[PDB]
């Protein structure tokens, strides 16, 4: 069918049909373009109109444009030769590099897996991360949250978990940069030309890129996160297989629908987003599943604007993860990194018959101590160190200790510390803090413990500090 | 006598050329915003043209009307008035014929001194360049604050934030990163010239006028551009000036080039396309802002690229300036600007009266490129005063043993040290051998209340009797051994007699 | 000197409980006003968006 | 309203940072007198 622009108002077209309109959601294709801009359909309007959303900049639109409709939503190439390109929204490689020469095409838009295709099992995921491993563990086929305001190190995390778990992990793995820095895009890309996981050469690439970052209009934002969804479906799903699926922001997929909104004729709600944000964001979330056919590991990056957390986006966000990791700028202006809140972070196998009850009360040891710190700080604020009961003296050395011990220098992070990254395993966490609890080390200073891998290297360190004194 | 004969030699070429040009009337004109009836294939954000002369453009397209914004005073158009369109997306003129040149958001000479020789136009509404072209940042954009250069440094491609409350001294930490690109302007190698653009939006024109004369008194109107839109210039000026600078950038960029825009402030282009939006009748959002303001300014600084050595090699920094209401960062404008940019610089009043300016909150401050764009030898020294600070920041609330107290004497010592006047920037191997006198314990017999005449003085001193080490500093780019020990026994000697 | 010294702590620690407690009440009451502003000032953008269409 | 625990280095105001203070000076001297003690147990068990 072909149709006629009738307005253009910022990024929504307004597309007029003679013929049979196209169902909501399909893509129309722009006739007079030198490059390709793509328009979404989102509503009728009667008097055969339809409303749609702009997956590209509407510069240059002229009242009467001719417009073809596709048939389909929005199909992007998918296969094991996306591996290692880039994409836009619309499934067009921005890495210069050829054509992506798939047989197969995927719509972005499709329905969320039935209530009898959940899987029902749990096993943690490792990762090395000490506060992760022991406070919030994650697990295989969950989705992980990372919330946490801007500067707070989401993207840090992300890019720790992308080195270890994703280079040591035999499934496939995609990352979708929604509405993030640009030069974050390029700086990952070089980053993984260079550890091998993109391999430019050969066809043994284990990593798919899809990128629409914060220079696209709403349009394109509120979609490229549907793309790298779809291309993750098809390889949990065809492929039968593993896979994990890095999304960086999903808050900009809410914030870019909330640019539309009140264009689109919708009244606002809440703090000025749109009325249907639980039901878009939800629409999405249920899709990033582990059903029985295959097994999505999801991590995503919110961002939470002014790091209230009680906003509407996060706050609904919550509801739709496993596992979450609250990062927090309290913590990261005292130089503990990652600046991970070890009570403001939960997970659902942090039971003590899925960890074990070792971990399960050397971690509730650890938060129930930090709480009683947490307590102690007003007392100390009026009185002073020097006049607490000598037991409650205790209660904050171990608690000073503990919160030092949480941080660990990661291997990406080598060019702001300048230290060296360390992997600490599971076993190695439980013991250094069931040792820092029990009263094993209340002899070696606080600093000692600051950024180092297993306990160990905290006493090696102290061992030198004191060498040095 | 001659003064009307080159008048003359303005008319003897004329524009005689009368075209059969596609127009519409004016329905209704009010407020800044007219609603033409026609122009039928006019574009989205065409630049049309009014009966009198004055230009606009066409930003809503609907199927009745369009709306057109008005470049300018709104009292001469009429009612069934003519519009032209002159089929052509808003573009602005962009080479090196502007440098020291003030020029309205348009790109008009606006200072007199006779027109602008520009032989290209760019479109003000262009995609920022894709992920390839780009690499990390690497080149370190110096701006004579001890404070910037040191604690939070800015690369080349790097988009910092200068964002405080009024009155805190962000504009004067601008025109110091403008003022020192003098001295690489002025030498030799291309590689190092960075061409300044700064946009004033808002802001009363007697203060651009006090900043270009600053900039001439510097003599550093040789490679500045001033885009002006200032606050009686209407809203679809302000909200356009940004574009049309960061449009000259990206011609700087695009040819292996370097420059550096400043916008100042963004958060009243805000307020202007927020007032656009409203007269245009489009539905208004939180704080009543459009929806759209994120991406205003996303696809704004999303253009301060560094591209690679395949396109050229050149790069755009940029600058943006914003402003707080009391310190509420957590404001709407303030975050959206906050999570688009890489580092950032937090001025604060309560740091700004107690005595330390520039009142860099060196503790807020970030940087993400941080280690990279950093020469060695600031980046050797400025670690460890970054570690010393950060100690001192921890006991520093009050005011016993030896080693907290020399911890205390260290940091204030270094405070002390990092503070700066006005248009005065340090080149940076003189930042290194203040930096390092102060870090390397020698300062810590002297007063507090002294450190900035030793500053001084000791520069004073190393800039006449040690220009060879300086030299050495500069060229080599790093503290050797040699050079190490030659810093130390100058300090040395110093110390004592003064 | 210690008698005079725990009394004197007794008072001192009653007069900065009743600074805070007059503290508490003035801080009270401006952040009942700064609730009903933020509510009334949400509840204006609602409208003018909904009115706006 | 209600008030929480940990809410004086929530706000951030001066009894924030003074509470800071006084914890970060106090660790501090118990850090220094650990660390000489360490030192002084390594040197007699050196034997
Ligand atoms: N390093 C400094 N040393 C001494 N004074 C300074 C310094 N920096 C700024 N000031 C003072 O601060 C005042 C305001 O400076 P500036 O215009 O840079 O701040 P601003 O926030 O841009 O002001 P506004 O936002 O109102 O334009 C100036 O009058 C200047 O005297
Ligand atoms: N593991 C870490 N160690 C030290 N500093 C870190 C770490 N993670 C983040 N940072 C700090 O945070 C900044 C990067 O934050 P980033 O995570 O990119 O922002 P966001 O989380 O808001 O996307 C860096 O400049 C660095 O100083
Ligand atoms: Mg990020
Ligand atoms: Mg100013």
């Amino acid at each position: 069918t072909t149709g006629r622009i009738v307005a253009v108002i910022g990024a929504v077209v307004d597309v007029q049909f003679d013929e049979g309109l196209p169902p909501i959601l399909n893509a129309l294709e722009v006739q007079g373009r030198e490059t390709r801009l793509v328009l979404e359909v989102a509503q009728h309007l009667g008097e055969s109109t339809v409303r749609t959303i702009a997956m590209d900049g509407t510069e240059g639109l002229v009242r009467g444009q001719k417009v073809l409709d596709s048939g389909a939503p929005i199909r992007i190439p998918v296969g094991p030769e996306t591996l290692g390109r880039i994409m836009n929204v619309i499934g067009e490689p921005i890495d210069e590099r050829g054509p992506i020469k798939t047989k197969q095409f995927a719509a972005i838009h499709a329905e969320a897996p039935e209530f009898v295709e959940m899987s029902v099992e749990q096993e943690i995921l490792v990762t090395g991360i000490k506060v992760v491993d022991l406070l919030a563990p994650y697990a295989k086929g969950g989705k992980i949250g990372l919330f946490g305001g801007a500067g707070v190190g989401k993207t840090v995390l992300i890019m720790e978990l992308i080195n270890n778990v994703a280079k040591a992990h035999g499934g496939y793995s995609v990352f979708a940069g929604v509405g993030e820095r640009t030069r974050e895009g390029n700086d990952l890309y070089h980053e993984m030309i260079e550890s091998g996981v993109i391999n430019l050469k050969d066809a043994t690439s284990k990593v798919a890129l899809v990128y629409g970052q914060m220079n696209e209009p709403p349009g394109a934002r509120a979609r490229v996160a549907l793309t790298g969804l779809t291309v993750a479906e098809y390889f949990r799903d065809q492929e039968g297989q593993d896979v994990l699926l890095f999304i960086d922001n999903i808050f900009r997929f809410t914030q870019a629908g909330s640019e539309v909104s009140a264009l689109l004729g919708r009244i606002p709600s809440a703090v000025g987003y749109q009325p249907t944000l639980a039901t878009d964001m939800g629409t999405m979330q249920e899709r990033i599943t582990t059903t029985k056919k295959g097994s999505i590991t999801s991590v995503q990056a919110i961002y939470v604007p002014a790091d209230d957390l009680t906003d509407p986006a996060p706050a609904t966000t919550f509801a739709h993860l496993d596992a979450t990791t609250v990062l927090s700028r309290a913590i990261a202006e005292l130089g503990i990194y990652p600046a991970v809140d070890p009570l403001d972070s939960t997970s659902r196998i942090m039971d003590p018959n899925i960890v074990g009850s070792e971990h399960y009360d050397v971690a509730r040891g650890v938060q129930k101590i930090l709480q009683d710190y947490k307590s102690l700080q007003d007392i100390i604020a009026i009185l002073g160190m020097d006049e607490l009961s000598e037991e409650d003296k205790l209660t904050v050395s171990r608690a000073r200790k503990i919160q030092r011990f949480l941080s660990q220098p990661f291997q990406v992070a080598e060019v702001f510390t300048g230290h060296l990254g360390k992997l600490v395993p599971l076993k190695e966490t439980i013991k250094g803090f069931q040792q820092i609890l029990a009263g094993e080390y209340d002899h070696l200073p606080e600093q000692a413990f600051y950024m180092v891998g297993p306990i160990e290297e905290a006493v090696a360190k102290a061992d030198k500090l004191a060498e040095e004194h | 006598a001659e003064v009307s004969s080159i008048l003359e030699e303005r008319i003897l070429g004329a524009d005689t050329s009368v075209d059969l040009e596609e127009t519409g009337r004016v329905l209704s004109i009010g407020d800044g915003i007219a609603r033409v009836h026609g122009l039928r294939n006019v574009q989205a954000e065409e630049m049309v043209e009014f009966s009198s002369g004055l230009k606009g453009m066409s930003l809503n397209l609907e199927p009745d009307n369009v709306g057109v914004v008005v470049f300018g005073n709104d009292k001469l158009i009429k009612e069934g008035d003519i519009v032209k369109r002159t089929g052509a997306i808003v573009d602005v003129p962009v080479g090196e014929e502007l440098l020291g040149r003030v020029v309205d958001a348009l790109g008009n000479a606006i200072d007199g001194k006779g027109p602008i020789g520009s032989k290209a136009r760019r479109r003000v509404g262009l995609k920022a360049p894709g992920i390839i072209p780009r690499i990390s940042v690497r080149e370190p954009m110096q701006t004579g604050i001890k404070a910037v250069d040191s604690l939070v440094p800015i690369g080349r491609g790097q988009r910092e934030l200068i964002i405080g409350d009024r009155q805190t001294g962000k504009t004067s930490i601008a025109i110091d990163t403008i003022i020192n690109q003098k001295r690489f302007n002025d030498g030799t190698d291309e590689k190092k010239k960075l061409y300044c653009i700064y946009v004033a939006i808002g802001q009363k024109r007697s203060t651009v006028a006090q900043l270009v004369k600053r900039l001439t008194d510097a003599d550093a109107m040789k490679y500045t551009i001033v885009v002006s839109a200032t606050a009686s210039d209407a809203a679809p000026l302000q909200y356009l000036a940004p574009y049309s600078g960061c449009s000259m950038g990206e011609y700087f960029r695009d040819n292996g080039k370097h420059a550096l825009i400043i916008y100042d402030d963004l958060s009243k282009q805000a307020v202007a396309y927020r007032q656009m939006s409203l007269l245009l009748r489009r539905p208004p959002g939180r704080e009543a802002y459009p929806g759209d303001v994120f991406y205003l300014h996303s696809r704004l600084l999303e253009r301060a690229a560094k591209m690679n050595d395949a396109f050229g090699g050149g790069s755009l920094t940029a600058l943006p300036v914003i402003e707080t209401q009391a310190g509420d960062v957590s404001a709407y404008i303030p975050t959206n600007v906050i999570s688009i940019t890489d580092g950032q610089i937090f001025l604060e009043t309560e740091l700004f009266y107690k005595g330390i300016r520039p009142a860099i909150n060196v503790g807020l401050s970030v940087s993400r490129v941080g280690s990279a764009a950093q020469t060695r030898a600031m980046k050797q020294v400025a670690g460890t005063m970054k570690l010393e600070l950060a100690q001192y920041r921890e006991v520093a609330a009050f005011a016993l043993d030896a080693a907290t107290q020399q911890l205390l004497s260290r940091g204030v010592r270094l405070t002390e040290l990092l503070k700066q006047g006005q248009y005065s920037p340090m080149a940076i191997e003189e930042q290194v051998a203040v930096i390092y006198a102060g870090v390397r314990g020698y300062l810590d017999k002297l007063e507090p209340s002294k450190i900035t005449k030793f500053e001084n003085a000791f520069l004073s001193h190393v800039i006449s009797q040690h220009q060879a080490l300086l030299g050495k500093i500069r060229t080599d780019g790093k503290i050797s051994e040699e050079s190490d020990a030659k810093l130390k026994e100058i300090v040395t000697n110093f110390l004592a007699g003064f | 000197s210690t008698t005079s010294e725990q009394s004197a702590r007794m008072t001192a620690m009653d007069n900065a409980s009743k600074n805070a407690s007059e503290m508490i009440d003035k801080l009270t009451l401006t952040f009942n006003r700064t609730r009903q502003a933020v509510i009334t000032k949400e509840l204006i953008e609602i409208i003018s968006g909904a009115a706006a269409l | 309203v209600r008030s929480s625990a940990g809410a004086v280095r929530d706000a951030g105001g001066a009894f924030g940072k003074r509470e800071q203070a006084e914890e970060e000076r106090y660790f501090r001297a118990r850090a220094k007198e650990q660390l000489a003690a360490l030192k002084k147990h390594h040197e007699n068990e050196i034997s």
